[PDB]
């Protein structure tokens, strides 16, 4: 639901998927 | 009806743009936008919105882990110009049509929100004159939405506690005052829960959780 | 160099169609391709592609419940003409400059293969003379990689064992026979078995397997 | 990894989360 409703869900899911070394981007939820 | 019928299959296929093309056509067509047709329209944005701002946020993460920085940077560009069209597309739409013919306390809440999101979008990633005035018109729709929802919507109410959730992100992100953030958020936990006695507030009501204890922890 | 990059930020970002014009560009610019870059290209294609076969098998589900038929119709010819355009674009660029220039055995049936998979998108939904030049297409394109494949690569190997994959669904999909089908799966898995004394081979035994199970049971 | 490396994973994901009543669609598993 939270990756499937919230941008940042999304985000990391994509990042944790694309094997992504990069240390974490800042977001907090919004709808 | 047809425009709408052609809605449901663009987002059956994941084919978001085209969504926003339907759903526009939709809207000019039209009188009273109904509780499907603005959803559909919303959801359309939302997600071809949504899809470049993960691009942007994972790009500019990039950029970041990099100081290359140039070809990023001239593609961030690219990316920074289709959010201004879409937000640009969806805004105009709000004042024209939109906006002005507003019946009722959600309607106008929903669609004061949705206009304070969309200047959300172009704050994040501006610059300039920009920048502040989409900080400003972000602030100003916000609040007009806030005056009515806090006073017509129960606060339990998925746009009351949509609007809280937006607005709070907007002050800890774009205005950079978490104070401020913080008590927006908890004040609009607290009162659903003074009136708990369902399921698009809970997630919402979670979420604004969430960010209060990730704006605590810093 | 540069535009393999620009590939992988396309990439990173989900921004596949643009993926496919920079590795385009990648080749032209080029020699022998190299395993980085050929995967690269691959997925840009692999997910540009995909993208269009789901959204076109969702919409002929949907046309399926109907019989509103022609919107739908229409729709589903609009994703039609995509598919072309992208079987289209990674075709040529397999004869101009793919192929002709592949060194090795690996090589040589990794394009093959993709030679015959693209031929294969368009049998999918083409329906004239155009099906059966790509059918056509296909079982020569497959053919001549598996009797390369069958005779240089390990039966483990994935390249092989795609190939036989993709080869066996063309059979039960596109010519519709089973048989041919399940033997040839059947003997792809059985090989690999004998030698299995890891990682995209293993995933793709069990597609076989899966594949196998799910024909045997009509 | 089915759901990620394959179309018929994908378009069956997509079609249970979209709540679609549409009767299955016929895939078997490509690379
Ligand atoms: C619970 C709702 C208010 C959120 C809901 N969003 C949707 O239906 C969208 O398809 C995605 N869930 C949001 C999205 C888009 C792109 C990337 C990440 C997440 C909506 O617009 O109403
Ligand atoms: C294991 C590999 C051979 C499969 C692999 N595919 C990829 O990396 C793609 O990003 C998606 N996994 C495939 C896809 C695209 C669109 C829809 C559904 C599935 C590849 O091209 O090598």
């Amino acid at each position: 639901r939270r990756e499937l409703h919230t941008l940042k869900g999304h985000v990391e899911a994509v990042v944790k998927l694309k094997g992504l070394d990069i240390e974490t981007i800042q977001q907090s939820y919004d709808i | 009806e047809e425009n709408v019928y052609m809605a449901k299959l663009a987002e059956q296929a994941e084919r978001y743009e085209e969504m926003v093309e339907f759903m526009e056509k939709v809207s000019n067509s039209l009188e009273e936008l109904t509780v499907e047709e603005r959803n559909l329209l919303s959801v359309a944005y939302k997600n071809v919105i949504g899809a470049r701002r993960a691009s942007w946020r994972i790009i500019s993460s990039i950029e970041q882990k990099e100081e290359h920085v140039n070809s990023i940077r001239e593609y961030r560009s690219k990316i920074e110009n289709e959010l201004s069209k879409i937000c640009d597309g969806i805004l105009k739409l709000l004042d024209a049509k939109l906006i002005p013919s507003a019946a009722s306390g959600d309607s106008k809440v929903f669609y004061l929100k949705m206009k304070g999101d969309y200047h959300r979008y172009l704050a994040e990633f501006k610059t300039g004159a920009e920048r502040k005035e989409a900080a400003e018109s972000t602030l100003t729709a916000y609040k007009a939405a806030q005056d009515i929802a806090t006073t017509e919507l129960a606060p339990t109410h998925p746009i009351r506690l949509g609007l809280a959730l937006n607005f709070s992100v907007f002050y800890y992100e774009i205005l950079n005052s978490p104070d401020r953030a913080c008590n927006l958020a908890k004040q609009a936990f607290d009162e659903a829960i003074a009136e708990l006695d369902y399921k698009d507030s809970t997630l919402i009501m979670q979420l604004l959780r969430d960010n209060l204890t990730l704006w605590t922890s810093d």
